[PDB]
């Protein structure tokens, strides 16, 4: 059926680089697109970026400095790529479908991003 | 080994009848395939067939009948075995059947038929030439 | 030794495509030039003439080659 | 040389064809002309016995059907809102082979029609042709071309509506008013099922032919401002459908909207 | 961009009983006749889920007791009857515009 | 489908033409019975110009299809079929 599935990376160092694969199952990543959307427990959720089902991209304002996502229909992967990491950032990160009328109804594991030292 | 001038012509209606048909039904079966919803693929492609397969059926049988009567007109006329007939009466067919709409609708057409039976007898020479030695 | 319907539909099908090769540089020869690079390309639009061709004359020549 | 032709050959078969038609409109040619369908009517009454048989009935009732509206013709309105009345009543009472194995797999239309599905279980592309085809291009092309307003204000969006009412707010600085006829309107047919947004939103693209005549009257005196009475022109129309997930159940626009109007 | 608001930030209801969320815009959503204005719900230990999106049209197996109305700049969200699983943190998320954003949060209880 | 080519084109051509011209001989009558009231003589014709090419391919092609499907079933089983 439908699933997604993410991997692990976790208690990192700070400013040093996060990335984050997505194997979604079920569909193509050339018909379905990619929203990648992360909550933190002191700022409520927020919107990072998006891949398009055009093949496009597009990223937040505030976070445009250091966002990276791309992809790969062979191997129906998405990654993510944070560059910097800060003590701000402590959080979970999901990488969810947008289906009909950008609705994001089937949503992964999430990962639990932690920054310490 | 063909039949007579007269009564060739329904033979040809009816084959491009046939044609016209079976094209039609595979193509539409594609079609519908293609356009349907996920779960009523089937019903919509037969809906598809049943409702545009005897609309190109029409179609070629007439474009069919209508050059085999003006190919057994220009060879009772002309009463030769040249391939010359099968422009000649190829591009009246022309001027038969965009008749409706304009001068130049016409002159398109019958020219763009004529090149195309131009271009099969110039591509059947080389068949018949190869496959025989 | 006429009746080989195999081989009677082989001859359709290969007529057929030779044929529709030639057709479609005959409908890409005008409309390429009429119709500039159009939104695809100069290679996709001869591309899909010679093919669309190719195919919507081997099949209709399939069928003839029978009756 | 030849350009010089156009002008001369083309009014030596108008001067011709008049004197034809005075041949025509005489009394010999009105009187064959009657006479001719007099006996056209009276072979059509000698051939009544033939067609009242009741086999023949059979095979009429088996070829014939409301599938000749496929083939062309124009509804009067009258007619038209008798049929939806009908139906009201009727109803109410390295090419790889996944490549290759993908062909079941689902695609953009499929999203599209399955959307349209879920909002309605009677949607498929047949059951709309027909309804496209007898009520809502006849519809949206008269009320276009005679200058209708209430008529389009149901079925267009915004923007169309909007640039439609600055065209016709011209003609009224012009002092004239728009009459015409749609005498035919041939090949309604769905193109492509599409999705144009980047949020995703489903459409349906129309397309048809018909045969128009635009033509101006003043308000005032009635002469000709613009147009021909002959001169009967040829155009294309291609339209954009949506369907509103609320207000379906509006009778007489039945949630459907048009985005775009292009006439070619 | 369009910074969302939701009223009733704390709520508790008894059971069988209507809970009522309003969800309120900075501008207006609409566009094409439609507002993209979609709904969320997170358990305490699970990821969202997605209850309603186009503001009048359920989910994928969302049962029929959730409902969503509203225009313009104002939403609203009824559950009439109440049940006792129903004890989550619900979203109001706008689809418009490119910087999506999401809402505040709600809390809902049973006394 | 073993073909036989025979039967068939004959069968087909010789009721597609007969249902054109009922279709053609029906569409001018139908055509004739609604001429407009006045007179600007080329709308006459092309009124029953789109009406006779209204009638007659749907009286051609429903025949056709009737008489290829009858001969198509005929013929698959006219020799499967002698017992
Ligand atoms: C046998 C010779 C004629 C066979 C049919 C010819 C033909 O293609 O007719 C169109 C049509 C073929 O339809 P189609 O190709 O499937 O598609 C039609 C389109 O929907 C839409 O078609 P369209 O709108 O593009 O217009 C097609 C147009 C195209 O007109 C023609 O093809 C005219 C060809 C013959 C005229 C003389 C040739 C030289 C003058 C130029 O046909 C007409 O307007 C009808 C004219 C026929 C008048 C009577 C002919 C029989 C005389 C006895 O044939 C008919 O329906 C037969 C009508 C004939 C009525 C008389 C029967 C008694």
């Amino acid at each position: 059926q439908v699933q997604l599935k993410q991997s692990g990376p976790g208690l990192v160092q700070p400013s040093q680089s996060l990335s984050i694969t997505c194997t979604v199952s079920g569909f193509s990543l050339t018909t379905y697109g990619v929203h990648w959307v992360r909550q933190s427990p002191g700022k409520g959720l927020e919107w990072l970026g998006v891949m398009w089902r055009g093949g496009s991209t597009d990223f937040n304002a505030a976070f445009m400095s250091r966002l990276s996502i791309t992809k790969d229909n062979s191997k129906s992967q998405v990654f993510f790529k944070m560059n910097s990491l800060q003590a701000d950032d402590t959080a979970i990160y999901y990488c969810a479908r947008y289906g009909n009328y950008d609705a994001m109804d089937y949503w992964g594991q999430g990962t639990s991003v932690t920054v310490s030292s | 080994s063909r039949d007579p001038c007269p009564i060739v012509i329904l033979n040809d209606f009816g084959g491009a009848f046939a044609m016209g048909a079976i094209g039609g039904v595979v193509w539409h079966g594609i079609k519908g395939f293609r356009n349907s919803p996920l779960g009523e693929r089937g019903s919509g492609a037969m809906s598809a067939i049943k409702a545009r397969a005897p609309v190109l059926g029409g179609n070629f049988g007439v474009w069919g009948g209508l050059f085999s009567t003006f190919d057994c007109a220009v060879k009772a006329v002309r009463k030769r075995e040249d391939p010359w007939n099968a422009i000649i009466a190829g591009f009246f067919t022309g001027g038969a059947l965009a008749v409706r709409g304009g001068w130049r609708h016409t002159r398109n057409s019958s020219i763009t038929c004529a090149c195309l039976l131009g271009v099969i007898e110039g591509v059947g020479l080389m068949f018949q030439r190869y496959a025989a030695w | 030794q006429q009746p080989s319907n195999w081989d009677k539909f082989k001859m359709g099908l290969m007529m057929g495509t030779t044929v529709g090769v030639c057709t479609g540089i005959l409908f890409g020869g005008f409309a390429i030039a009429t119709q500039g690079p159009g939104p695809d390309g100069v290679v996709r639009t001869l591309g899909k003439y010679i093919a669309g061709s190719a195919g919507t004359f081997g099949l209709f020549m399939s069928i003839g080659s029978i009756i | 040389g030849s350009t010089i032709v156009g002008k001369t050959l083309k009014k030596t078969g108008e001067t011709m064809e008049h004197i034809a038609t005075k041949a025509w409109e005489s009394e010999l040619g009105k009187n064959t002309r009657k006479a001719a369908a007099a006996t056209a009517k009276k072979l059509d009454e000698s051939f009544e016995p033939v067609r009242q048989t009741k086999i023949y009935k059979e095979v009429s009732e088996v070829i014939d059907d409301g599938e000749s509206s496929r083939y062309g013709g124009f509804i009067t309105k009258e007619q038209r809102r008798l049929k939806r009345e009908r139906d009201l009543a009727s109803g109410k009472r390295r090419k790889i082979t996944n490549k290759v194995g993908g062909f079941f797999a689902e695609t953009e239309s499929s999203r599209v029609y399955s959307q349209f599905k879920l909002m309605d279980p009677t949607f498929s592309n047949e059951s709309f042709t027909r309804h496209l085809r007898e009520y809502i291009v006849p519809e949206i092309l008269e009320a276009y071309v005679k200058g209708d307003v209430k008529v389009l204000k149901k079925w267009f969006s915004e923007a169309p509506f909007n640039v439609y009412a600055a065209q016709q707010k011209i003609f009224k600085e012009q002092d004239v008013y728009a009459d015409g006829r749609i005498l035919d309107i041939r090949g309604v047919e769905i193109v492509s099922a599409k999705l144009l947004a980047p949020q995703d939103i489903p459409v349906l693209v129309v397309g048809c032919r018909a045969q128009e005549i635009n033509l101006y009257r003043k308000k005032k005196t009635g002469e000709i401002a613009a147009g021909d009475e002959a001169n009967i022109l040829m155009s294309s129309y291609a339209m954009v459908f949506t369907r509103d997930p609320e207000q379906i159940d509006d009778d007489e626009t039945e949630g459907w909207k048009i985005l775009e109007f292009v006439r070619g | 961009d369009i910074v969302l608001t939701q009223s009733p930030a704390s709520l508790a209801v008894s059971l069988g009983q209507r809970a009522t969320i309003s969800c309120r815009a900075s501008e207006s959503v609409d566009i094409y006749g439609i507002s993209f204005m979609n709904w969320f719900q997170q358990k305490p230990g699970q990821p969202p889920k997605l209850l309603i999106y186009a503001t009048s049209n359920q989910g994928s197996g969302v049962p029929a007791r959730f409902s969503g109305s509203g225009s313009g700049t104002d939403f609203s969200l009824n559950i009439h009857p109440m049940e006792e699983d129903d004890t989550a943190m619900y979203f109001c998320q706008q689809s418009k515009e490119v910087p999506r954003t999401f809402g505040g949060g709600t809390k809902l209880e049973i006394k | 489908s073993r073909g036989w080519t025979d039967d068939l084109c004959y069968g087909t051509g010789a009721v597609y033409l007969l249902g054109l011209g009922i279709g053609g001989f029906s569409g001018m009558m139908q055509g004739l019975q609604n001429i407009p009231p006045n007179s600007p003589g080329k709308l006459q014709l092309n009124t029953v110009l789109n009406h006779i090419t209204k009638r007659g391919p749907f009286l051609g092609n429903n025949a056709g299809i009737l008489a290829l499907s009858y001969n198509i079933i005929n013929s698959t089983i006219d020799a499967l079929r002698g017992k």
